[PDB]
């Protein structure tokens, strides 16, 4: 068995991490004190949940997680939440002064002061790994810690682990939920510096997650708790193959192979259905075809964009619950007709499919209803570059006046890394367009 | 519509379905750039502390 | 993340002293310093502004500074005077006599090291000092001249903390002396250079709001300072209470200040209320919104329609629908999208706090970085040169070492500031 | 009040729509690059569709259908008809058409079939009779050209022995209603038609502009629907509805129902309408043919008032409401 180390950075990373690990625990039947009755292999095992937990002589199951935040507030609620006993104190690293929404403050100034400290706590879990796979790095494009300390940490990992895989779960910036006006600067800065260091990144545009919570959960103004519990659901779907017996997506390498043919263009759009409100008393359970059809409605994507006007390169379907291959190929057949699904000429027009029979797990007291079957489609369509256009445009508007540029320079940065990280983007948008016309 | 590599197991199954065939910088390099921006900071602060001295 | 508060001079210490009354009442601390409070929200972030004393008493992190013992004897006699830490009453005896050079260069030089000592004492105690906020006025001598002098020294000793002021602009409608434009132009020169954030509390606006809107025939400083402690509570809110934001001085400056000299903010309060008389119907979120953006609710006598908003920050206090706030704040932008710059996307940000302030069931405080604030400085620059072109009253200053040259530089740095503020109002 | 921006200054049509909009006292016009619009009357190329529908609190609507170029680009239109089952190679109202690039796919094998019966072999880009004469014309320009069976036996208006085309204006709204503007226009050649001298393409090419005789029989080489129906009654004993309009309504419904899954903004985060201009050719047998679909289409001066008001009522106010019809709803 091969292990996976999760790295939650910033507030967005750390709070999304809470949402996930809590969910993992319910799914795997671990309780908040780290005891897992069903594990008979006490103090060890090369089981598939051991990819995400290690076991202790006393039978505790302990996240292969580390949480890093330049600021003590958020990780302190980790330090004191229902899942306190879960983590080893060394796993929860904390600064004192945050990076004030400032990419340069987080990467340079404050970054340099903790990068060494983090990488030792990371090497501490790497040294409990018989065959380390890689890292799942959770963060936001917008926080200064989110954006700036992640790129520093990413670069180092590419140095102290050149042979392992790096995967990203990144929160893309949405003004309804946003904490800041300079988030377009941090997004571009962090993508340019992080790009050659991530093997596959799943973007979650808070805009998307927010409207889903309003439309399909009848939640008037979603909180981060609303959003994060929904984002874990998708994270769990995406990581389930690593933690469960299966034949599809069994190591972090497989995500590159399956979803990323060209390396830069490594941002697979995720669509997920069905999102059903736990308040609805009468509900009609959706069919394999109804849910699989919903993977091609934009209203279900983690990023709003129009995959009709773009081309595919890969496509997984991750089912959890009462699904059998036959109903899948049926829904696929009918959908192939009625939808505009164009692949790049140099890729087969196929669907790699995974089914896990354990139906989706919902947090007792949450906003999501339990369901008989659910699916998470992962499709690397070029239509996600719409997100790069949008963000890049905002960046352009502010940068033409050099508004806020000085806050960054003042931390040691150089007005040139601005135009350099944006040229990279300008490449990326061109790459996408070549592949998509 | 060809189904393939169908693996089963007790937890679920997996398979593929085709509808149609086709047609890093160094630690020191980091240390440099990191430290160049610590200088640029210490210079700018010195120009401040100098001007305040005036 | 402690904040260190400094109030300097007659005006400084008077608005300073109301603020502490006003926020001690919100955090449920009494003049003895003992917490008798309802919610715990009231103590979650209490250390930002209060040090904690044995016997679980709360002591404002406030340094009281003046060149004259007058106002500072009052502050001690007053309703929350005993709350203040006695070692923090740092004062001399001469007075600064409404003279900026007496405060910055002579009378104020004698006393500043002793103020700085009380500062450093408070600083050392601190866990993660955020920085400083200073109350003062720019038209007299102590808070004007000694004030900017202090700020100039705090920046040298703490070059990387945040510097925040609430600066009362002089108005002829409410003025003590003819030289107040000289004092203000000298200070604003200082402030362009050594503060991250200053909130421009125009005494002209406070007067109009007291005269016109609240129908007060002959307004006192007490009626004006009531408005000031209302705004001061509002803009402080996201620092003193927990919320989605978790706000601090640095993020505030990072998001509000696109260019570094342009860091002068227009405060706004709604609903405007006059001292004592309470009216009993709360506003509807729609009402809070159009008042807070209404120039009649601006505390700096500028027309927001004569400029563009570079960035905006609004704070809604009370129990109300965040849905409706969102819809109402979105509604003012899209209606009046002209008056916001296009080249800073999504430059308005909103926040909400459950606890309202003493006396209202709901209220909105508004922090605007409009290019229309230039109107303010233009006003002070005209009054300035009316006298300077005739070198009038200049003797009171050349008498203390100052030089005509220094006046030309300030006048000029300020006229620059106006030019800058005018560049972006056209982009 | 609703806001709108304007990114196509050359639009004679939406020039009006802006003018009329303001004049309701409920529409204001922001500046080109102000994102806080309800409505984008946008540019023709590189219209930034990926930026629409992300303004919280803004219902965004644009006056173009991302994807509509498939039907409005001559090479694309052929590609669309050959390969969609909904239209099929067995398509009965589109003339034979092939796409040839300049550096004959199965174009050559058709032309030779014509040598088998010495049938009419006129074609168009531009009009020749020998393949070589034409093929050497496309590599002379350098871009992609498409060639088509010229309609050697068209219908001629008498007096004049005269050629013409029909432009219908169709409006698809946000809901994918398909509205035919009842007022049509025939663009007529003042030049008597004859099939000996093609290179004298003034009686062959029916473009209002290319007709730099301009105004003899009817004003501006434009005959409207009331005149033409009268002529049809009197000359052929029929009516415009039965002999021609049916088929036009079949073609419009068909072309648009085809591409619907690919452009429908039903569940999307922004919404589209678009005015199209369809250009037909009625031959001697009173058969209607589809020639070009025009995505940015000009109106005929006499009708701007009427059409541009119906754009507001049907496509713009349907979404943004304020304080019989001139359209035929083509039912699907
Ligand atoms: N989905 C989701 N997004 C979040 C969450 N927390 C923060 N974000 C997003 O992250 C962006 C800002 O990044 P943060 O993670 O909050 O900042 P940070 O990483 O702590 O870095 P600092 O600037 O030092 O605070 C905002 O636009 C938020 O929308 C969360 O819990 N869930
Ligand atoms: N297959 C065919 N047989 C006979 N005549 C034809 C024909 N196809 C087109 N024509 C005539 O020749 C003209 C060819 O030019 P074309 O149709 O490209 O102009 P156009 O339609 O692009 C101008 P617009 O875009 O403004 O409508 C057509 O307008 C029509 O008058
Ligand atoms: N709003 C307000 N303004 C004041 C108050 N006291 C003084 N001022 C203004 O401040 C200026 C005088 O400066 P002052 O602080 O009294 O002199 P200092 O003691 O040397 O700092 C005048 O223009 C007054 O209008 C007050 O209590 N409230
Ligand atoms: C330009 O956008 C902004 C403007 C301001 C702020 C931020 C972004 C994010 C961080 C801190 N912040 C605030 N700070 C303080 N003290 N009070 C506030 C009151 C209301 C509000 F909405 C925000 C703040
Ligand atoms: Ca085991
Ligand atoms: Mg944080
Ligand atoms: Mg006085």
């Amino acid at each position: 068995m091969r292990e996976c180390i999760s790295i939650h950075v910033g507030q967005a990373g750390v709070q999304i991490g809470n949402a996930c690990w809590e969910l993992y625990c319910l799914e795997h039947g671990i309780q908040p004190d780290g005891q897992m009755p069903s594990d008979k292999t006490i103090g060890g095992g090369d089981d598939s949940f051991n990819t995400f937990f290690s076991e202790t002589g006393a039978g505790k199951h302990v996240p292969r997680a580390v949480f890093v935040d330049l600021e003590p507030t958020v990780i302190d609620e980790v330090r004191t939440g229902t899942y306190r006993q879960l983590f080893h104190p060394e796993q929860l690293i904390t600064g004192k002064e945050d990076a004030a929404n400032n990419y340069a403050r987080g990467h340079y100034t404050i970054g340099k002061e903790i990068i060494d400290l983090v990488l030792d706590r990371i090497r501490k879990l790497a040294d409990q790994c018989t065959g380390l796979q890689g890292f799942l790095v959770f963060h936001s494009f917008g926080g200064g810690t989110g954006s700036g300390f992640t790129s520093l940490l990413m670069e180092r990992l590419s140095v102290d682990y050149g042979k392992k895989s790096k995967l990203e779960f990144s929160i893309y910036p949405a003004p309804q939920v946003s904490t800041a006006v300079v988030e377009p600067y941090n997004s571009i800065l962090t993508t340019h510096t992080t790009l050659e260091h991530s093997d596959c990144a799943f973007m979650v545009d808070n805009e998307a997650i927010y409207d889903i919570c309003r439309r399909n959960l009848d939640i008037e103004r979603p909180t981060y708790t609303n959003l994060n519990r929904l984002i874990s659901q998708i994270v769990s779907s995406i990581t389930a193959s690593l933690r469960f017996d299966g034949a599809l997506n069994v190591d972090l390498t497989e995500f590159q192979t399956n979803l990323v043919p060209y390396p830069r263009i490594h941002f697979p759009l995720a669509t997920y259905a069905p999102v059903i409100s736990a308040e609805k008393a009468y509900h009609e359970q959706l069919s394999v075809a109804e849910i699989t059809n919903a993977c091609f409605e934009p209203a279900n994507q983690m990023v709003k964009c129009d995959p009709r006007h773009g081309k595919y390169m890969a496509c997984c379907l991750l089912y959890r619950g009462d699904v059998v291959p036959k109903d899948v190929n049926a829904a696929i057949a009918t959908i192939k007709t009625k939808r505009s699904i164009q692949f790049v000429d140099w890729c087969p027009t196929g669907f790699k499919v995974g089914i896990n029979y354990q139906p989706p797990t919902v947090v007792p007291g949450g906003d999501l209803a339990k369901v008989q079957r659910a699916v998470c489609m992962l499709s690397n369509t070029t239509a996600i570059a719409e997100a790069w256009a949008r963000l890049d445009h905002k960046f352009d508007l502010m940068y033409a006046k050099r508004a806020f540029v000085h806050w960054y320079v003042g931390e040691g940065m150089e007005e040139g890394e601005f135009s350099e990280a944006r040229e990279d983007m300008a490449a990326l948008e061109k790459d996408y367009e070549e592949v998509g016309v | 519509m060809e189904v393939i590599e169908l693996n089963k197991c007790t937890s679920g199954q997996s398979f593929e379905v085709i509808l149609k065939p086709p047609s890093d910088p160094s630690l020191e390099e980091i240390q440099k750039k990191l430290e160049a921006a610590e200088e640029r900071r210490k210079y700018q602060e010195a120009e401040l502390l100098k001007h305040l001295a005036e | 993340r402690e904040i260190v508060h400094i109030q300097a001079g007659q005006c400084g210490n008077q608005i300073g002293a109301k603020f502490w009354e006003v926020i001690s009442d919100e955090h449920g601390i009494d003049p003895t310093g003992s917490y008798h409070g309802d919610s715990d929200l009231q103590l979650e972030r209490i250390n930002v502004y209060y040090n904690e004393a044995t016997g679980n008493k709360y002591v404002p992190r406030a340094i009281l500074v003046d060149l004259e013992p007058g106002t500072m004897d009052s502050v001690r006699s007053g309703p929350f005077g005993q709350i203040f830490r006695p070692d923090n009453f740092v004062f001399g005896q001469s007075g600064a006599g409404n003279n900026w050079a007496k405060g910055h260069y002579t009378e104020g030089a004698e006393l500043v090291d002793s103020v700085l000592d009380v500062v450093r004492k408070e600083s050392e105690s601190c866990d993660c000092l955020q920085g400083f906020q200073l109350t003062h006025s720019l038209g007299g001598g102590t808070g004007s001249g000694m004030g900017t002098l202090l700020i100039s020294k705090i920046r040298e000793e703490y070059p990387d903390r945040i510097m925040n002021t609430f600066s009362v602009m002089p108005s002829p409608k409410v003025s003590d002396t003819v030289v107040e434009p000289y004092n203000a132009t000298l200070s604003v020169h200082q402030l362009v250079e050594n503060t991250d954030e200053t909130y421009c509390i125009d005494n002209e606006a406070l007067y109009d709001i007291c005269f016109r809107t609240l129908k007060l025939t002959t307004p006192t400083y007490g009626d004006l300072n009531h408005l000031v402690s209302a705004t001061m509570s509002g803009v402080t809110t996201c620092l003193r209470f927990p919320g989605q934001l978790n706000a601090d001085l640095r993020k505030l400056a990072v998001n509000m200040v696109p260019f570094p000299r342009l860091h002068f903010f227009m405060p706004g309060f709604a609903p405007l209320t006059s001292r004592g008389s309470q009216q009993y119907r709360a506003l509807t979120v729609p009402e809070l919104t159009q008042q807070m953006f209404d120039s009649k609710n601006m505390m700096a006598a500028c027309d927001p329609r004569h400029g563009r908003y570079l960035t905006v920050a609004a704070i809604f206090r009370g129990r109300m629908s965040m849905k409706e706030v969102d819809e109402q704040m979105l509604n003012v932008q899209n209606k009046n999208s002209s008056y916001f710059v296009e080249w800073i996307p999504n430059n308005v940000k909103t926040a909400v706090c459950d606890i309202p302030p003493r006396g209202l069931k709901m209220s909105a405080t508004f922090i605007g970085n409009s290019t229309a604030i230039q109107e303010l400085f233009k006003r002070i620059s005209e009054q300035f040169t009316a006298m300077f072109r005739r070198k009038a009253f200049l003797h009171w200053y050349t008498g203390e070492g100052m030089d005509e040259m220094e006046f030309t530089e300030a006048e000029s740095n300020m006229n620059d500031l106006v030019s800058e503020y005018q560049q972006y109002q056209d982009a | 009040m609703y806001t709108f921006v304007v990114r196509d200054e050359n639009s004679s049509v939406y020039a009006e729509v802006s003018r009329l909009l303001l004049a309701t006292g409920q529409w204001k016009r922001l500046r080109k690059d102000n994102p806080r619009f309800n409505l984008m009357l946008g540019e023709r190329n590189r219209l930034p569709f990926g930026r629409l529908g992300h303004e919280p609190g803004l219902v965004q609507l644009v006056n173009y259908y991302r994807g509509a170029d498939k039907l409005c680009r001559k090479a694309s239109l052929v590609k669309l008809i050959k390969t969609s089952p909904e239209l099929s190679e067995s398509c009965t109202w589109f003339p034979e058409s092939y796409v040839i690039y300049p550096t004959r796919e199965v174009f050559l094998a058709a032309y030779n079939r014509r040598r088998e019966g010495r049938e009419g072999n006129v074609w168009i880009a531009l009009i020749s009779s020998e393949a070589s004469e034409l093929l050497d014309f496309i590599d002379e320009q350098g871009q992609v050209h498409v060639i088509q069976k010229y309609l050697e036996k068209p219908l001629l208006l008498e007096p004049g022995h005269r050629k013409f085309d029909i432009r219908s204006w169709v409006l698809v709204d946000h809901l994918y209603n398909i509205y035919l503007y009842r007022e049509g226009v025939l663009r007529t050649s003042s030049e008597p038609y004859n099939s000996a001298n093609f290179q004298d393409k003034t009686c062959h090419l029916t473009n209002h502009c290319i007709q730099k005789n301009y105004g003899r029989y009817e004003e501006g080489n434009e005959m409207f629907f009331e005149e033409f129906n009268q002529y049809l009654m009197d000359a052929l004993n029929t009516t415009l509805e039965n002999s021609i309009l049916l088929q036009i309504k079949h073609i419009i419904r068909s072309c648009l129902m085809c591409i619907e899954p690919a452009i429908s903004t039903k569940h999307l985060h922004y919404q589209s309408f678009q005015l199209f201009g369809f250009d037909f050719m009625v031959d001697e047998e009173l058969k209607v043919w589809l020639i070009e679909v025009n995505g940015a289409p000009a109106c005929a001066q006499k009708l701007y008032a009427e059409l541009c008001q119906g754009i507001v009522d049907v496509a713009i106010s349907s979404v943004f409401p304020l304080a019989t019809s001139i359209f035929i709803k083509l039912h699907h």
